[PDB]
């Protein structure tokens, strides 16, 4: 699905 | 960081892995607070808890 990556 | 997840386990460390729901609610969550691996997460859909 729909992915994230917080920094 | 805080996710939609009911025990989101607040993940505090540079670089966060996010997932979003298919099933409906749009809302993202943890990747480690939901259990799934990023192949599970690129590859196929998520429906959460809720949505399912
Ligand atoms: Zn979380
Ligand atoms: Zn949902």
């Amino acid at each position: 699905a729909r992915t994230a990556q917080t920094a | 960081s805080v996710c939609a997840a009911q025990n989101c386990q607040r993940p505090c460390k540079d670089k966060v892995d996010w997932v979003q729901c298919d099933g409906g609610c749009d809302e993202w969550f943890h990747q480690v607070c939901v259990g799934v691996s990023p192949e599970m997460a690129e590859n196929e859909d998520y429906i959460c808890i809720n949505c399912a």
